[PDB]
């Protein structure tokens, strides 16, 4: 019956991990640190309906910076002004999680409201081991997985 | 207990840490980040699993050192892994100024009502550093 619908679900949201439901690195919107936010960039970003986008340097999986979309309300598209300039100046946080990290516990880590895009990685392994970088994570993700268990309601 | 240690001088941090056990990479568990400034910006690869921070400055530094350490404090401060996390700001055994430090890194408006605490501390004062390694540790229980 319905707690059988409600057993399925919470199931389904425990062995999900955050590598489960994000987005991996070849699908993800980003730009790179030389970027200039002229008027022919500002279409390409506000387009694709993202409000934050990884800025990288040199490779896609070195990134360095995040995008604001609400940050690109007030500047003009003729000055063709470098992103440099506004990263540098509003320098938002960076979050990284392993790519371990379950549903429970990353989900814990937006509660504060003060981030809501993570990036994963991965504890790679020679050579000497390192961070991998896999993809990224938003709020939005594991909500739409919650709501898609259909266990409210 | 796992801690990280970022501060400027990142080999001179990782010193300071190894005078207590009698870097550029991941080292009572306290993991001590590199201070080279293209690591600064990798930092925040590490800070997962945190449950409390040591941050140094070089108060002795030149001006545009300490605009940089104010700068790495503030970007600390607002980040969502250590927001909620009490953490200790701690330099030299010898020094040719705390309400400077205060003043300057603008710490009484911003840094107000949470558990952090600012603390004196010099490598030739071992009893100082185990004072504030104390009150961090009392933070960290709470």
């Amino acid at each position: 019956k319905e707690e059988l619908n409600i057993i399925q679900g919470a199931l389904e949201l425990r062995t999900k991990t955050v590598e489960d439901v994000m987005t991996p690195l070849r699908d993800c919107f980003m730009i790179t640190g030389e970027a200039i936010l002229d008027f022919n960039t500002m279409s390409e970003i506000m387009e694709s309906g993202y409000t934050r986008i990884p800025v990288f340097e040199g490779e896609r999986s070195n990134i360095v910076d995040l995008l604001f979309v609400k940050d690109l309300a007030f500047v003009d598209p003729d000055d063709c002004t470098p992103l440099k300039t506004i990263t540098k100046f509003y320098n938002h946080p960076l979050h990284f999680v392993f790519n371990d990290t379950k549903l429970d516990a990353m989900l814990e880590e937006f509660k504060k409201g003060k981030s809501h895009l993570a990036i994963v990685q991965r504890v790679n392994n020679e050579g000497d081991p390192f961070y991998e970088v896999l993809g990224i994570v938003t709020l939005e993700d594991v909500i739409e997985e919650i709501i898609k268990s259909e266990i409210l309601d | 207990y796992d801690l990280v240690c970022i501060g400027l001088t990142g080999s001179g941090k990782t010193s300071l840490l190894s005078k207590l056990c009698s870097t550029t990479g991941f080292s009572l568990n306290v993991k001590e980040l590199g201070g080279a400034d293209n690591i600064r910006k990798y930092w925040s690869r590490y800070y997962q699993g945190s449950q409390g921070v040591i941050f140094v400055l070089d108060s002795a530094s030149s001006e545009d050192d300490l605009e940089a350490a104010r700068n790495e404090l503030h970007s600390a401060l607002q980040h969502p892994q250590l927001c909620t996390l009490p953490f200790l700001i701690l330099n030299h055994q010898d020094k040719p100024s705390v309400q400077e430090i205060k003043k300057y890194f603008e710490l009484e408006p911003l840094a107000r009502g949470k558990r952090w605490i600012l603390q004196p501390c010099s490598l030739d004062d071992m009893d100082a550093l185990k004072d504030s390694f104390s009150q961090l540790i009392n933070l960290l229980e709470e």
